[PDB]
C-alpha cells in the first residue's frame, strides 16, 4: 500500500531534487573543462563559484526545514495524548509507538 | 473515450443497433465488448426473445435481485425459491 | 580562548571515551564528527569520518553526511576524489549514484554525467537507473544519442515492455523510417530471440498491435494483412471477419459437460448458419 | 570508479558451459 | 550475448538419482553439532554435540562403540586425521585438544583462543592445524610443537569455518562478514576477497576433485574456483534460508542443509537442484526443532550422515532404482533477471 523499498525511494528524491533545480533554473531566467597534469595524473576542472555557493545554502537550508518539520512533529506528538498514565515523556513515547503497532 | 464518456455514446449505440438488425453471434459479441449496469438489462432483454443463458448472466443491487427473479419465475415456479438463497447472501 | 580551549579539550574527552568503548553505534560519530565541524577545521573532521569508515562501510548515512559537510563549505576534487571511492566502493547501490549525479547538476556540468551513466549502464543496474538515463537526454537532445541508448538498453532488459518505450519515443523524434526500421527488426530478431529462447516472453498479443497500429498510422491495407497472416502464422461487404472473430470466440468459449457444449452448439451453429461446411 | 570495478567480475563463468574444466 | 542464453538450453544437465532416509539413529543428550568420518577406512564416525560428548558410531550396522568426554562445553566442530591417528576436538571453551586414537586420551591442547572456537581444518601435506572462532582470526598451529606460528588477521567478523588445501591459497575463511577469504600464509596475507555474499556465510565445502569452493548463505549457494578466485557457478535457490550445512559427494552432488528441515540437493557443475525433502522431526519434538546443523558424505560418497536439532543422527541412502523411470528432479526452468 504501503512501504517502498530504499531504491524507489532515492528515485523519488531524485525527482524531487531535479524539479526544484529546475526551478531555480527558471526563476533565475525570469529575473534576468578537463585538465589533467603531465606530472601527475591528477585531474582538475574549472567551477563556477556561483551554483556551489547556491548548493551549499540548497542543503543547509533542506536540512533546516526537515529539522523543524520532524521538530513540530515532536511539539504535536507530546501534546496531542494524554489518556493513559505516564511517569515520564519516554513512557508516553514507547506508548504511542504501542499505537503504531496496533 | 474510455470507460466514461464511452458508456454516453454506447447506451444509444446499443439501443440503435438492437433496433436494426434485432444474427445472434454479431450483437451477442457487441454485448461483449459492451460489458467492460443498464447493459446488463438490455442484453438479457435480448437473450430472452439461449434462456438459461441469460439467467446465468443476470446470475453473473435489490432491484437487479427483484429482476431476475422475475425472469426465473418467467422461466417457471421452482427457480424462484431457490433464487432467494442466492439472494440472502 | 581558554573559555574556548577547554571547551573543545572535554568534548574530545568525552566523545573519545564513548567511540573508545564502543566501536560501533555510527550515531556518535556523525554527531562527533560534526562536533569538529562546526569548529571549522576540517583536518580533524575528515578524520572522524575516515576513522568510521573502518568500523563500517556499508552504513550510507555515513557516507552521505560526508559528501555534505565536503559540499557545504565547497571542497570540490575532495567531494569529487571521494566519490571515486565512495561508488567504486558500493556500486550495486541507489542513493549513492544520485548523489553524485544530482550533485553534478548543480554543477552544470552534463559531460561527467554523460561518463558516469556510461558506466552506471555498462554495471547493469535495472530498471529505475535505466530510466534516469534515457530521460536524463529528454532535458539534453542526443537524438542521435538517445537511440542508441536503447540499442544497449533493450540489450540489459531484453523483454517487450523496454520495446514498447522504444516505438513510444522515437516516434516522438519525427523520423518515421527509424521508427520503422526496428519493426523489420522486430520481426526478425523478435523472432530469432524468442523462437531460439525457451521460453523468454516476446510475442504477445501487445506485440502484435504493435505492428498493427504503426500500419494504421501510414494507412496501409495490404501491410496490416501482412501482420495478421504472419502472426496467425506463428501463433499457437467487408464483414467478414466479423463472423469469422465471433465464430472462433464462440468455439473458443469453453464448454465443460453435455449440455453445456450443446448450448454452444446452438450458438456457433447459428453462427454458421447466418454466415468446410460438412466438417462443422 | 573507472579501475576499481568491471561488469564481468559480476558474472559467472561456468553458466554459459557445464563442462568447463578445473 | 543472449544468444548464448538461446544455447544454454543445449547443455541440460547431468541427471542423478533421487536420496531417501535410510536409518535414524538416537542416542545423543543435545543437539549434533558436527560430524566427521573415518578418512580411510569407512569404518565409523564422530560427534559433536551439545551435551559436551563426543561419540563414536559404528557406521555399518549404526551400533555406539565408545564415547569420549573431555569438554566442559559444546563441541562446534571436529576432524580426523588422514595421516595421523588423531582427533583434533574444539569446543565454545575456547579449547582445542588432540585426541589420540590408539589410547583414546587427550594429548595435547592448543592454548591461546581469545573466546570461543567453532571451527578446525587440518592442513593435508603440512602437520598443521587450522582453528578459528569469535575472535575474528585464524591461528595456525604446530601440530608437534602447539606453537601458534602463524596469525591471520582479516575478517571484521566471527569466523565461520576454515578450509585447507594443498597449494595456493592454503586457508579459506569465511566469516560473519560476507567475506569469503583466501590467504597467502607465507606472506600472511589475503590473496583474493570475495565479497559477493549479502549476508553472512555460515557454510563452506571443498569439491574433493575439482578444487574450487562452495558458499553459502541466506538464499545464496555460490561457488568458487580457487586459484584465480572467480565466480565459476551460482545455484539457483527459492528462499532456502538459512544454509546450515554445505557437503560435496564424488559424484558432484551438493547437499545443502536448512534451518527450515529441508534438505536441497544440487548438481555441483550446472547449479540445478533436482531434489527437496524435509525431514520428518521426531516423536514429541517441536517444528522448531526440525533443522540440520552439518552433514558428510562418507568417503563411497553413496551415504550422507547429517546431525539434527532433534538429537539424532540420520543415514540418508541413495535409491538403487532410480534411472528415469521415475526420477525427474524439479525439471530445470533457467528463468531470467
Amino acid at each position: 500500500r504501503g512501504g517502498i523499498s530504499y531504491d524507489q525511494l532515492a528515485k523519488l528524491s531524485y525527482e524531487k531534487t531535479l524539479r526544484n533545480l529546475a526551478t531555480q533554473t527558471q526563476n533565475s531566467s525570469k529575473q534576468d573543462k578537463v585538465q589533467k597534469d603531465t606530472k601527475t595524473g591528477k585531474i582538475t576542472i574549472a567551477d563556477d563559484d556561483k551554483l556551489v555557493n547556491k548548493l551549499a545554502v540548497s542543503l543547509q537550508s533542506e536540512s533546516k526545514k526537515r529539522y523543524e518539520a520532524r521538530k513540530r512533529q515532536m511539539q504535536n506528538a507530546k501534546t496531542l495524548y494524554g489518556v493513559e498514565s505516564f511517569i515520564n515523556d519516554k513512557n508516553k513515547q514507547f506508548n504511542e509507538k504501542l499505537s503504531r503497532e496496533s | 473515450f474510455p470507460p466514461e464518456i464511452q458508456y454516453e455514446l454506447w447506451i444509444e449505440y446499443l439501443e440503435v443497433a438492437t433496433s436494426h438488425q434485432l444474427s445472434p453471434e454479431h450483437i451477442r459479441f457487441l454485448f461483449e465488448k459492451a460489458l467492460k449496469k443498464t447493459i446488463f438489462i438490455a442484453y438479457s432483454v435480448f437473450e430472452e426473445r439461449l434462456i438459461s443463458k441469460s439467467i446465468e448472466i443476470l446470475r453473473r443491487l435489490q432491484l437487479w435481485r427483484m429482476c431476475i427473479s422475475k425472469a426465473e419465475s418467467t422461466l417457471g415456479p421452482s427457480v424462484t425459491r431457490e433464487l432467494y438463497q442466492e439472494c440472502i447472501q | 580562548l581558554e573559555e574556548l580551549r577547554e571547551y573543545q579539550r572535554r568534548k574530545r574527552t568525552e566523545y573519545e571515551g564513548y567511540l573508545k568503548r564502543n566501536r560501533l553505534d555510527m550515531g556518535q560519530w556523525i554527531r562527533y564528527a560534526q562536533f569538529e565541524i562546526e569548529q571549522h577545521d576540517m583536518r580533524r573532521a575528515r578524520s572522524i569520518f575516515e576513522r568510521a569508515l573502518l568500523v563500517d562501510s556499508s552504513f550510507i548515512p555515513l557516507w552521505i553526511r560526508y559528501i555534505d559537510a565536503e559540499l557545504k563549505v565547497k571542497c570540490i576534487n575532495h567531494a569529487r576524489n571521494l566519490m571515486n571511492r565512495a561508488i567504486s566502493t558500493l556500486p550495486r547501490v541507489d542513493k549513492l549514484w544520485y548523489k553524485y549525479l544530482i550533485v553534478e547538476e548543480s554543477l552544470n556540468n552534463v559531460e561527467i554525467v554523460r561518463s558516469l551513466y556510461t558506466k552506471w549502464c555498462s554495471l547493469e543496474p535495472g530498471v529505475n537507473a535505466w530510466n534516469s538515463f534515457v530521460d536524463f537526454e529528454i532535458r539534453q537532445k542526443n537524438w542521435n544519442g538517445v537511440r542508441e541508448i536503447y540499442s544497449k538498453y533493450v540489450m540489459a532488459h531484453p523483454q517487450m515492455q523496454t520495446w514498447l518505450k522504444w516505438v513510444r519515443f522515437e516516434n516522438r523524434h519525427g523520423n518515421t523510417e527509424f521508427t520503422r526500421s526496428v519493426y523489420s527488426l522486430a520481426i526478425d530478431t523478435v523472432a530469432n530471440l524468442q523462437n531460439l529462447q525457451i521460453w523468454s516472453d516476446m510475442e504477445v498479443a501487445k506485440l502484435v498491435n504493435s505492428f498493427a497500429h504503426w500500419e494504421a498510422a501510414q494507412q496501409e491495407y495490404e501491410r496490416s494483412s501482412a501482420l495478421y497472416q504472419i502472426a496467425i502464422e506463428k501463433w499457437p461487404x467487408x464483414x467478414x471477419x466479423x463472423x469469422x472473430x465471433x465464430x472462433x470466440x464462440x468455439x473458443x468459449x469453453x464448454x465443460x459437460x453435455x449440455x453445456x457444449x450443446x448450448x454452444x452448439x446452438x450458438x456457433x451453429x447459428x453462427x454458421x448458419x447466418x454466415x468446410x461446411x460438412x466438417x462443422x | 570508479i573507472a579501475k576499481n570495478v568491471k561488469l564481468d567480475d559480476f558474472i559467472p563463468k561456468r553458466q554459459s558451459n557445464f563442462e568447463l574444466s578445473v | 550475448i543472449v544468444n548464448r542464453y538461446e544455447k544454454l538450453l543445449s547443455q541440460r544437465p547431468e541427471w542423478h538419482a533421487p536420496w531417501k532416509l535410510s536409518r535414524v539413529i538416537n542416542g545423543h543428550l543435545g543437539w549434533v553439532r558436527c560430524v566427521a568420518i573415518d578418512p580411510v577406512d569407512n569404518e565409523w564416525f564422530i560427534t559433536g554435540s551439545n551435551d559436551t560428548t563426543m561419540k563414536v558410531w559404528d557406521l555399518a550396522t549404526g551400533k555406539l562403540k565408545t564415547t569420549l568426554a573431555g569438554h566442559v562445553m559444546t563441541v562446534r566442530d571436529v576432524a580426523v586425521s588422514d595421516r595421523h591417528p588423531y582427533l583434533f576436538s574444539v569446543s565454545e571453551d575456547k579449547t582445542v585438544k588432540c585426541w589420540d586414537l590408539e589410547k583414546n586420551q587427550i594429548i595435547r591442547d592448543y592454548y591461546g583462543h581469545l573466546s570461543g572456537v567453532r571451527t578446525v581444518s587440518i592442513h593435508p601435506t603440512l602437520d598443521l592445524i587450522a582453528t578459528a572462532g569469535r575472535d575474528s582470526v585464524i591461528k595456525l598451529w604446530d601440530m608437534r610443537t602447539r606453537i601458534p606460528v602463524i596469525t591471520l588477521v582479516g575478517h571484521k567478523g566471527p569466523i565461520n569455518q576454515v578450509q585447507c588445501t594443498p597449494v595456493d591459497p592454503q586457508v579459506v575463511s569465511s566469516s560473519t562478514d560476507a567475506t569469503v577469504r583466501l590467504w597467502d600464509v607465507v606472506a600472511g596475507k589475503t590473496m583474493k576477497v570475495l565479497t559477493h555474499h549479502k549476508r553472512s556465510v555460515r557454510a563452506t565445502a571443498l569439491h574433493p576433485k575439482e578444487f574450487s569452493v562452495a558458499s553459502a548463505c541466506t538464499d545464496d549457494i555460490r561457488s568458487w574456483g580457487l586459484a584465480e578466485g572467480s565466480l565459476l557457478t551460482n545455484f539457483e535457490s527459492e528462499k532456502t534460508g538459512i544454509i546450515n550445512t554445505l557437503s560435496i559427494n564424488q559424484d558432484d552432488v551438493l547437499f545443502a542443509g536448512g534451518d527450515n528441515g529441508v534438505l536441497s540437493f544440487y548438481d555441483y557443475k550446472s547449479g540445478h537442484k533436482y531434489q527437496s525433502l524435509a525431514t520428518r522431526e521426531m516423536v514429541g519434538s517441536l517444528e522448531g526443532e526440525r533443522s540440520v546443523l552439518c552433514s558428510t558424505f562418507d568417503k563411497t560418497g553413496l551415504r550422507l550422515i547429517t546431525g539434527e536439532a532433534d538429537k539424532s543422527i540420520k543415514i540418508w541412502k541413495q535409491d538403487e532404482t532410480a534411472t528415469k523411470e521415475s526420477e525427474p528432479g524439479l525439471a530445470w526452468n533457467p528463468n531470467l533477471s
